[PDB]
RNA sequence: GAUUACCCCUUCUACCUUUUGCAUAAUGGUUUAACCAGAAAAAAUCUAACAAAGAGAACUUUAGCUAGAUACCCCGAAACCA
């Protein structure tokens, strides 16, 4: 992470985080499961199903991924047809 | 009013000499001096941490980093190029009309929504305009003429049941910038630009009467509209026999950015006068 | 005839206005020439020493630019060389003799470059600060509304004696509507004094209001301030800079 | 600690650093003076402004925004390059 850039003096973003993850507006980060394209003929139907699925990251991670991302990716987004738009709000959460 | 004034009568003159910041408004700043904060200064003992050189953020200590194990996938893919539509609930609309920010009297478009601060559009962020969602569907009483960028069935249904007229329009990014902030545009001293046609993927959207797109054949409007009245079971009001019919009828030219203005004119705000060119080539260029 | 001043802006339904004596500056003895109705929102605002403090400090610090530079270990004159070799000498090991430990060396941290302290308080905070200052002035009896402001003579002794006979306290600030429209005698007489002070209404501010024990306003000045300040309760959030064209606002 | 009384009695392993553990016979310093080492505001908390909006332009908004305040050292190689 670059905390102050050379030319603009701003705070840079790590792009390798932007390619594998997704930030919902609740703050949950959403990631693929490692090795899902890898050696399928070995694995059971069960394991294949477990691998195709998307999953959520623990607090320690979401926190870390947040530090590597600027304000622009924490933004509220309305896309036409957005699949995940139905998932971006949190409901019935009594902490 | 504030009985504090009566207390101020008996107290000494407020001056620079007595001024107290709010309690706990300033938090005291701590310095590494003395017995407590000195001597290792909260930096711990030796290691890399007390020299201050410990590694960068993602670093896991050399096992493959968490963020670098996971395969990549299109997620944020093309995020720069997906159009975005700022939502507008019928709640919000009914609300703006009710408190009388937007007036239903004159025809209601994007500009007048911006002026009412009901909706904030940022063309720069790949935002293509307002869309219509049905949140206030039952509550909605107003007789309105709306032009949005994208609309939903239930929204159109509601506005019909109340006897208003909806129309879908497309603006390109530049036109949208000009449409949302007209005054900072006129102070540029540029002519008034041509409006773009929708790109190829959107075109099938704006030719449908079901959508009530602005590029659609008006001849289907009396048809499909009536269809909408069957599905949600309301009787369709007669627009022709209405008193406000001359306002509802008002459309824009598909090439026009503004109501009653024309592509290629130039607004001089100092002399409060509008300038139009007589040049043949120029007039052909703008009229097309 | 007694000059009576009615408020030109709507008062809140639940709140009766405030009143102040209108004094004339021409007679020693003419204490109450008239009666002024003052707007309860500008002058009667719930007093907050808090916002007075915040803006009082802001005024002091937003202007501030410190030029204090100290040469760091890199910028000092010379000595880019090792004074003696690492091992074998018997003394402590050193790099450049310009290290911060050394006698002529660079300063380790110290003040760096010209520094600017600049922060912009949100508008409505500055506005309500101004209101509170006026309110405080009024509710402590140290505000005096004047009309005219024509002086009988240009002699400063007149102004000092006029302070004494009315018991105005030690220092005094005077506020006039415009800079061009200031009457002659006043300009001269005040421009000859330290403790008295003279300012256009465009230049009212909190720090100066607190710096003088007694504030004095012209009547058209009250008509001015009351309007400008009251305008911010009812405003929208700005779209572009207010200097540009708006429907109602110039 | 005390004593009429300086001692005489009685009670106590210099100080830092470093370590599992230092009176250590581990490191450092004759002594005095003057110099000689914690900097950042993403997220957060705290105090206020105005609030379905807020910011003195561009932004962010499912109670939010805007402002203030809270934060991250000093001395040392052998080297390498023109
Ligand atoms: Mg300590
Ligand atoms: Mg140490
Ligand atoms: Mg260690
Ligand atoms: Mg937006
Ligand atoms: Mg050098
Ligand atoms: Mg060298
Ligand atoms: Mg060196
Ligand atoms: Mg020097
Ligand atoms: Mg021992
Ligand atoms: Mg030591
Ligand atoms: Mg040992
Ligand atoms: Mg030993
Ligand atoms: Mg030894
Ligand atoms: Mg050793
Ligand atoms: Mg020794
Ligand atoms: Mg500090
Ligand atoms: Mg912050
Ligand atoms: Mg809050
Ligand atoms: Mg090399
Ligand atoms: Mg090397």
């Amino acid at each position: 992470v670059t905390y102050f850039s050379s030319r603009k003096g701003k705070r840079k973003t790590v792009k390798a985080v932007i390619y594998r993850f997704l930030r919902l507006h609740s703050g949950l980060w959403l990631r693929r499961k490692a090795g899902y394209k890898k050696k399928l003929w070995k694995k059971t139907a069960a394991r294949k199903r477990r691998l195709r699925e998307f999953v959520f990251c623990n607090k320690t991670q979401s926190k870390l991924l947040d530090k590597m991302t600027t304000s622009f990716w924490k933004r509220r987004n309305w896309y036409a047809d957005d699949p995940y738009q139905k998932y971006q709000d949190r409901t019935n959460l009594k902490v | 009013g504030p009985r504090a004034l009566d207390l101020l009568r008996a107290l000494p003159r407020v001056s620079l000499a007595n001024l107290k910041p709010n309690p706990g408004s300033r938090k005291p700043e701590r310095r590494p001096r003395g017995r407590r904060r000195g001597r290792k200064c909260g930096r711990g003992h030796k290691g890399e941490r007390q020299r201050g050189t410990r590694p960068r953020l993602g670093f896991e200590g050399g096992q493959t980093p968490f963020y670098l194990r996971i395969p990549k996938y299109g997620f944020n893919e093309g995020h720069s190029f997906r159009h975005q539509y700022q939502p507008l609930s019928l709640n919000r609309l009914q609300y703006l009309i009710d408190l009388g920010r937007v007036d239903p009297t004159q025809p209601i478009d994007l500009t007048q929504l911006v002026n009412g601060r009901g909706v904030t559009i940022q063309p720069s962020k790949r935002d293509y305009g307002v869309q219509l969602v049905e949140e206030g569907a039952d509550t909605f009483k107003a007789k309105v003429n709306i032009e949005v960028q994208m609309a939903s069935e239930l929204a159109i249904a509601a506005i019909e049941k109340n006897g208003g007229v909806v129309t879908t329009a497309f603006y390109d990014p530049r036109s949208l910038e000009i449409l949302c902030k007209p005054v900072p545009f006129f102070l540029r001293g540029q002519p008034i630009p041509k409006r773009m046609l929708p790109p190829e993927a959107l075109v099938p959207y704006y030719t449908d009467a079901k959508n009530r797109g602005y590029l659609a054949d008006p001849a289907r409007f009396p048809e499909a509209r009536l269809e909408l009245a069957r599905k949600y079971g309301y009787v369709l009001p007669d627009i022709t026999k209405d008193e406000l019919f001359k306002m509802l009828s008002t459309r824009k030219d598909p090439r026009q950015i503004f109501f009653g203005l024309a592509p290629g004119w130039v607004v001089n705000m100092a002399d409060k006068k509008i300038l139009k060119p007589t040049d043949e080539n120029l007039l052909k260029y703008y009229s097309s | 005839p007694p000059v009576l001043r009615k408020c030109e802006l709507p008062v809140p339904a639940h709140r009766r206005p405030v009143q102040a004596w209108i004094e004339s500056l021409r007679g020693y003895e003419q204490e109450r020439v008239g009666l002024t109705e003052l707007h309860p929102d500008v002058f009667s605002t719930a007093p907050r020493l808090d916002i007075l403090h915040q803006v009082a400090i802001w005024q002091k610090n937003f202007k501030r630019i410190s030029y204090a530079k100290t040469k760091t270990r890199a910028e000092v004159r010379g000595g880019g060389r090792k004074p003696w070799v690492q091992k074998g000498s018997g003394r402590a090991r050193h790099g450049s003799i310009r290290s911060p430990i050394w006698r002529g060396g660079g300063v380790a941290h110290g003040p760096r470059g010209p520094t600017s302290y600049y922060y912009m308080l949100p508008m409505k905070v500055r506005v309500q600060g101004l209101k509170v200052a006026l309110t405080v002035k009024l509710a402590q009896d140290d505000l005096h509304i004047v009309d005219s402001l024509e002086l009988p003579t240009a002699d400063p002794q007149y102004l000092i004696e006029l302070a004494r006979y009315r018991r105005w306290g030690d220092s005094v600030l005077l506020v006039d509507l415009e800079h061009e429209d200031m009457p002659q005698n006043v300009v001269a007489a005040t421009s000859g004094l330290k403790t008295f002070n003279l300012v256009p209404a465009v230049g009212l501010n909190v720090h100066s209001m607190l710096k003088h024990q007694t504030l004095v306003l012209t009547l058209p000045t009250v008509a001015f301030l009351e309007e400008k300040l009251l305008w911010h309760n009812s405003r929208y959030t700005p779209l572009y800079p207010f200097r540009l064209p708006y429907c109602d606002f110039p």
